[PDB]
């Protein structure tokens, strides 16, 4: 009989997994603010990850990754991609990005490479976000004037590839999950979220959220259900339209930057030595171009899953991440790697 | 040559110091009776040794020690022990009736009682001092005399000696082999009237060592003397440099210039390799890269918690052994490139190294193997304030419902130096996360 | 890489390798408040005393 | 540290008897008072319970206080009775007539000082005393009421000594009178004001440990005196013997007692067999926590566990003892209080009792104890409500106001209780 708390009741993921883990006789749950716990599915903000494997007699596990917001925010990304060796200055797969504060900063440094684009005739269209509202422009002055009002301004993909009917736009989002051991399990299960919008390269079309399209498109659910498109369906049009697959076109690109990311960090954030084990879902999201070419957009480290897909993944995480750890009485690629 | 008295507070002060000055003997060659044959010069000197030893006109080496308890049995065993030639009466301070782990007790009801009798006692070594360095304070957090006393004491040292410098070890408190529920009490009371009296203290969480006794040394259920055996050895690589020739660490001033930059931010966390099992017929020696490296587990750490979330303030190494300045700077530069390893920008991201060519000595018949080198880290990583963090979380869930309060204030203290200690716990966890996040 | 401030004996040697440069109470106040608890103490004592008579 | 040990009424001086039987034979005295014992742990710690006399003999540090010669008689004429002191015999004539006010007010108050004469001449002596011990009854006259006259007046001249005593609680079940409720709600409030420790022994839980577990069908005093025989020995373990844990009356206190008021403690043993068989040591953790091993006749599910003392006797793997009591909390953590964090300490002693290759014996602060305090206060309430029987004491001076105060001083302490346990 084990032992879990609940510290993050907005969890669309784990509440399953917690109805899970109850339905299987074995696992008990128990106050929030219990310390004699095998398992945590904790908050958000301020995990006290200094609290945990303090306990005598307890193997204590948990579902995030202390330090992996370095992966999971706007600015950290950037800086992370910039600096670290690995992933190198030259990153073939990652949009030209820069960190701008509002009035280390990079506003002269994102000036620079612009003008060339001024200067040099060429697509000069960028896009400004943060991890708090965003603003495509093609004028420097117009993205750094609304910042004002931490961002990163990285270069917006003017040529992306276009669904057809409809000629729009569209982003993946892969599932990975890491384990104690940093296995690196990809959830053999994506969604592509669609723009129900013609792309017009003269925001609802720009924009792939679900939250924009459901809200502020007129065409929501005319070409798949929720403007989610599965990638069997999506492996098909791409035989029918493009004489290729999703494996050789696409999924190959995907796993090679889940690798790099996470074996980037994983020094920093491994608990294979530590008092307490850690494991964690992540949301990588992709854009591909008309080249299929997958260009990384960002990591999420707490997303939710599809409606479709939340029973097989969420069992898959209890088998792979939790009963690993604590046995009862594959949906997952195993991305290999050298630890 | 300035002299080092050490005071050993408490029972957990008095067997930690019963196990160091055993292993110092060992080193230095003293034997039992306090005669050291090597010791040329008799009944006197001021050689790197004679800044912990005196000596007497018949060539006895004696600790420069004081030993407090509340209560007549520890330091009984002391002055019936292996040892007992090497102290004098005057040097072994007993009680009848201990703090009963409350703080209050051994603060104000009991220590009120017995401070002018151990500061006498603690003048007497002073006036054998030609250039009195500082005292190295041995206590528990979680006792009421380690924790109620010690307070007290520093307090008045800091009186009466204002000039000098004094160093903590402090026994961290685990339940694995705690004695009492209100030890979070007495190790945040001492903490925050100690705090402003203490240049340096380097803590030692039970938990830790208790661990690395089963896991490296294969004891299924530790005792204190296993625990104290391997705490002296690292309180011995700590103290080396002041009992040794050499060049790093050469005074008490050296540990705050080298290890602390910020007063209150003033606890370095100690990691220890190899910890070898005397059990085993063979094992492989362990190389320069190799005991390095193991710096930088947490598994090898006096405290449980995580450098590479924090950023560092300083780092010292201790080498002992067959060590030479080469094979250091290779074993640096492969970490480097492959640990975690930030320092505060207004730092250097450097490391300040000591050998000595002396290996470790192990106690005859005791549970470490000797090894050929062994290293003990000092480095000012803001990560241990995760031990603050843990004892004043304990402390929040019992303090909410005034739980055993009244022990307390039965002894003369008021409910209001709680929260006073309490808030200065806060101020000393936000000082750690303002240099170590970002 | 720095290695500086190199210092040999017979027992040992020490150095230091650099990777990167940067980027109380007075004895008459503690006397009053030990006194000050002794006080609150008898105090406390007194009144037992005094439900013990009644 | 020696402790001053006292025992008062039929029941008191029953019970305390056997109690000194019992540590007697663990610590190798026999009841000629000399040493005839095999292992130096016998003697380490002697002096708490024992004085060292000429030729080396042990007299227990023993005061055996009645208001009738009758039991009293009896335990000089016992086993052991030649060991305890001779001046050490204090008694009257009269009796208290299973009256608490007799043996408070009127009859005790005449004897009283006596006693204090002898617990002085006692205390003197003593390098450094820890505090007293008190064996009795709630339910009769003599251990209740001039018990608790006793612990009052030994309170005021060592207000900075512990008191500890083993209370038994009268039950319908093995009743003399009807007036137990009244007795035992009148000291329950003298012990929730003067003393720092007391082990709660419920006859009824006593009665139905021989009846359904023991199976006696017909259980005397003698079958129910040797369960307190046995549980006294356990809960005074970390007293006679070398140790770390609760060694001493008041770091038990600080360890088990977190309010004040909230000191009533429930003692379980184990194992309680009808007997050759080893126990492991995982079955002497769960018969230690099992409701059916405990003395107070309360639920520990009912309620919640403030502290918890436990003490594991004879050779056997520490490292096992511990991951066993590491099981009983983690698996039921939630009978356990989370504001106070690791609650529960554990002792082991290689020394096992009489008859036994190991044991395990049980101290616990829950928060359950008011089921007890509850019972004897509906009891209290079914005859004042009528003023049945109060001209026995109404006799003797007393005045229905104070009945009306300790009734509501009991269903305070049940209040208190029931805050604690939300
Ligand atoms: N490492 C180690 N810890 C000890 C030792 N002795 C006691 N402790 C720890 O110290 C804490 C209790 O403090 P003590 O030193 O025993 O108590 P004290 O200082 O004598 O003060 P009193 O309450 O008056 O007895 C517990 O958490 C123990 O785990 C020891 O020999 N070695
Ligand atoms: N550099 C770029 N080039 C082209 N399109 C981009 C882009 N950056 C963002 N987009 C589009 O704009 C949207 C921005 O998504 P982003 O992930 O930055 O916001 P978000 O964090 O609120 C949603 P989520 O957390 O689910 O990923 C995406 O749907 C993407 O289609
Ligand atoms: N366990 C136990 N309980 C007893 C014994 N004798 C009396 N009692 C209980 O104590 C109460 C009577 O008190 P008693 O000691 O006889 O009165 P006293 O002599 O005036 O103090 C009743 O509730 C009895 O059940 C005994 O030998 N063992
Ligand atoms: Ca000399
Ligand atoms: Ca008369
Ligand atoms: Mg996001
Ligand atoms: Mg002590
Ligand atoms: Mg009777």
């Amino acid at each position: 009989m084990y032992t879990f708390v609940v510290r993050d009741e907005n969890s669309s993921v784990y509440a399953e997994v917690s109805r899970l883990l109850l339905a299987t006789g074995q696992w008990k749950r128990l106050r929030k603010d219990n310390p004699r716990f095998n398992l945590m599915l904790g908050e958000r903000n301020r995990l006290p990850f200094g609290r945990l494997g303090h306990e005598p007699g307890l193997v204590q596990l948990v579902n995030y990754y202390r330090g992996a917001d370095k992966l999971c925010r706007k600015a950290s990304l950037v800086k992370l991609i910039k600096t670290s060796p690995e992933l190198s200055e030259s990153c073939t797969w990652f949009p030209e990005s820069y960190v701008i504060y509002p009035t280390t900063d990079e506003r002269e440094v994102f000036l620079a490479a612009y003008n060339r684009r001024r200067e040099g005739r060429e697509g000069n269209v960028w896009i400004a976000k943060s991890s708090a509202g965003i603003l495509i422009s093609s004028e420097a002055s117009e993205l750094l004037d609304f910042i004002d009002e931490v961002h990163v301004i990285q270069k917006y993909l003017e040529k992306p590839l276009l669904l057809e009917p409809g000629h729009r736009k569209f982003d993946i989002r892969s599932w990975v999950l890491v384990d104690h051991l940093y296995n690196i399990y990809l959830y053999r299960e994506g969604v592509l979220r669609t723009s129900s919008e013609p792309y017009n390269s003269a925001k609802t079309c720009h924009l792939t959220n679900h939250c924009i399209q459901k809200e502020y498109s007129k065409n929501y659910g005319r070409y798949e259900e929720g403007n989610e498109m599965f990638f069997e369906e999506f492996n098909q049009y791409l035989m029918d339209a493009l004489n290729t697959t999703l494996e050789n076109s696409i999924l190959l690109q995907i796993k090679h930057i889940i690798r790099s990311c996470l074996m980037c960090i994983e020094p920093a954030i491994s608990t294979k030595h530590l008092h307490y084990q850690s494991f964690q879902l992540f949301g990588f999201d992709f854009m591909v171009d008309e080249e299929l070419k997958v260009w990384l957009i960002e990591v999420n480290g707490a997303p939710a899953c599809a409606q479709k897909l939340y029973a097989e993944l969420c069992q898959g995480i209890v088998d792979v991440a939790i009963s690993s750890v604590f046995p009862l009485a594959s949906i997952f690629i195993k991305l290999h790697h050298h630890h | 040559m300035r002299e080092c008295i050490s005071i050993h507070v408490g029972q957990a002060g008095v067997q930690i110091g019963n196990a160091c000055w055993e292993l110092y003997c060992l080193e230095h060659g003293i034997q039992p009776d306090g005669q050291m044959p090597s010791d040329k010069t008799i009944g006197g000197g001021d050689d790197s040794f004679n800044t912990f030893f005196s000596e007497t006109g018949a060539g006895k080496h004696v600790p420069r020690a004081v030993f407090v308890d509340l209560e007549p049995t520890v330091i009984d065993e002391v002055r019936t022990g292996t040892y007992r030639q090497l102290f004098h009466p005057e040097q072994l301070i007993t009680g009848k009736e201990d703090a009963a782990n409350n703080y209050a007790r051994g603060h104000y009801t009991i220590g009120k009682e017995i401070i002018d009798l151990v500061l006498d006692r603690i003048r007497k070594l002073a006036d054998q001092c030609t250039g009195l360095q500082g005292f190295l304070v041995f206590h528990s957090f979680g006792g009421g005399t380690g924790s109620g006393f010690t307070s007290l004491l520093m307090e008045r040292l800091s009186v009466d000696y204002g000039k000098k410098s004094k160093l903590e070890f402090s026994i961290y408190p685990a339940p694995q082999v705690s004695t009492a529920v209100v030890e979070p009490y007495n190790s945040i009371l001492t903490t925050h009237t100690t705090l402003e009296h203490s240049d340096c203290a380097f803590m030692v969480d039970n938990e830790a060592i208790y661990d690395i006794c089963r896991r490296n040394l294969d004891i299924e259920r530790p005792t204190y003397t296993n625990l104290n055996r391997l705490i002296s050895q690292i309180v011995s690589s700590i103290t080396a440099s002041l009992r040794f020739d050499g060049a790093l660490n050469v005074d008490l001033t050296e540990f705050q210039t080298n290890l602390v930059p910020y007063p209150r931010i003033h606890f370095p966390l100690a990691t220890y390799a190899p910890v070898i099992s005397a059990e085993k017929a063979y094992h492989e020696q362990l190389s320069v890269a190799e005991i390095t490296n193991a710096c930088f587990e947490p598994a090898n750490q006096m405290v449980k918690c995580d450098p590479r979330h924090g950023k560092y303030m300083a780092c010292c190494l201790l080498y002992r052994g067959d060590v030479v300045p080469k094979d250091v700077n290779a074993a640096i530069a492969t970490i480097k490139t492959k640990r975690s390893i930030q320092f505060v920008d207004w730092c250097p991201t450097g490391f300040k190294v000591g050998i000595n060519y002396q290996p470790p000595t192990v106690v005859p018949g005791g549970d470490l193997a000797k090894v050929q080198r062994a290293v003990c880290m000092l480095s000012n990583t803001t990560a241990i304030a995760e031990a603050w963090a843990r004892l004043d979380h304990k402390f929040d869930l019992m303090y909410a419902k005034r739980a055993f309060v009244h022990w307390y204030v039965g002894e003369g203290m008021e409910e209001g130096e709680f929260s006073e200690a309490r808030e200065d716990m806060a101020a000393l966890e936000k000082d750690y996360e303002e240099v170590g996040v970002d | 890489m720095e290695v500086i401030e190199l210092n040999k004996c017979t027992s040992g040697q020490s150095f230091e390798v650099i990777l990167k440069p940067p980027s109380d109470p007075s004895l008459e106040e503690i006397q009053k408040k030990l006194e000050a608890a002794e006080e609150r103490r008898k105090y406390q004592e007194a009144e037992l005393l005094k439900h013990l008579a009644e | 540290r020696e402790i001053v040990h006292i025992q008062a009424g039929q029941c008191g001086n029953q019970i305390g008897a056997k109690f000194w039987e019992v540590i007697s034979d663990e610590h190798g005295i026999d009841p000629t008072g000399s040493y005839h014992g095999d292992s130096d742990l016998q003697l380490e710690r002697i002096n708490v319970y024992y004085n060292e006399a000429t030729g080396n003999k042990y007299v227990p540090r023993a005061i055996l206080v009645d208001l009738e010669p009758g039991t009293m008689d009896s335990v000089r004429s016992g086993p052991f009775g030649q060991i305890f002191r001779p001046d050490n015999f204090v008694f009257g004539q009269s009796g208290a007539g299973n009256n608490w006010a007799k043996g408070h007010y009127t009859e005790g108050a005449e004897l009283v000082d006596s006693v204090l004469d002898v617990v002085r001449k006692e205390s003197e002596s003593c390098d450094c005393l820890q505090g007293f011990q008190l064996t009795h009854s709630l339910g009769g006259g003599t251990g209740s009421g001039m018990g608790t006259l006793l612990i009052s007046k030994i309170r005021e001249e060592y207000p900075d000594r512990i008191m500890n005593t083993f209370s038994v609680m009268p039950s319908p079940k093995v009743s003399d009178t009807v007036v137990e409720p009244y007795n035992a709600t009148l000291s329950v409030h003298q012990l929730v004001e003067n003393t720092d420790e007391t082990y709660c022994i419920d006859n009824e839980a006593l009665y139905d440990i021989c009846f359904r577990t023991l199976k006696l069908t017909t259980p005397t005093y003698g079958d129910l005196n040797h369960l307190v025989s046995a549980t006294m020995s356990g809960v005074t373990t970390c007293l006679r013997f070398p140790g770390q844990l609760n060694a001493d009356l008041r770091k038990l206190a600080v360890n088990m007692v977190p309010f004040p008021r909230l000191h009533f403690f429930m003692p379980g043993f184990a194992p309680l067999t009808s007997q050759y068989r080893a126990l492991t040591v995982p079955e002497l953790t769960q018969q230690m926590f099992d409701s059916k091993n405990m003395m107070a006749a309360c639920d520990p599910r009912h309620g919640r566990y403030l502290t918890v003392a436990a003490i594991f006797r004879g050779r056997m793997s520490m490292k096992e003892v511990d991951e066993q009591m590491l099981n009983v909390q983690n698996k039921n953590s939630s009978y356990f209080v989370e504001w106070i964090p690791n609650n529960v300490k554990t002792a082991v002693c290689d020394i096992p009792p009489r008859g036994l290759k190991m044991s395990a014996t049980f101290i616990g602060n829950s928060t359950a104890i008011q089921e007890l305090f509850k019972r004897i206060s509906e009891q209290f309430t079914a005859m004042f409500r009528r003023k049945a029987f109060l001209h026995w004491y109404t006799g003797e001076g007393m005045d229905e106001m104070e009945f009306t105060e300790a009734e509501s001083n009991m269903n305070d302490l049940v209040s208190e209780y029931q805050q604690y346990q939300d």
